[PDB]
């Protein structure tokens, strides 16, 4: 993950954040982006949340450090559309 | 003889290494090359 090369070369997601612990912004260098630097990085040891879809009647998904968010159309709510 | 320089009177005369107003470059001496290495001694370990 580190080391006085393995921070020193090109920044790749095919090199630093995959096999150990990818704390963070080794998923933010090789891109450049803060937007979904929280919203991926949960998913490196415990697997996707919201490929379920959890929401249903047309709710999309939004990923959080433990829960997840449904957002559900005008008159839908609920935790997962429910 | 005038090589001995005397700084009664600053008595010196001028003077020219040879070499530079005419070189024999023989070439060098480019065997076995050198190396730098890191200051632990090892590159990088991957812990097992
Ligand atoms: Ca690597
Ligand atoms: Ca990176
Ligand atoms: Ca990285």
């Amino acid at each position: 993950a580190n080391s006085f090369l393995e921070e020193m070369k090109k920044g790749h997601l095919e090199r630093e954040c995959m096999e150990e612990t990818c704390s963070y912004e080794e998923a933010r260098e090789v891109f450049e982006d803060s937007d979904k630097t929280n919203e991926f990085w949960n998913k490196y040891k415990d697997g996707d949340q919201c490929e379920t879809s959890p929401c249903q009647n047309q709710g999309k998904c939004k990923d959080g450090l433990g829960e997840y968010t449904c957002t559900c159309l005008e008159g839908f709510e609920g935790k997962n559309c429910e | 003889d005038r090589t001995r320089y005397f700084s009664m009177w600053n008595q010196a005369v001028d003077s020219y290494d040879p070499d530079v107003r005419i070189i024999e470059n023989h070439g060098t001496e480019d065997e076995l090359p050198n190396y730098c290495f890191p200051l632990g001694g090892i590159g990088i370990t991957d812990t097992f």
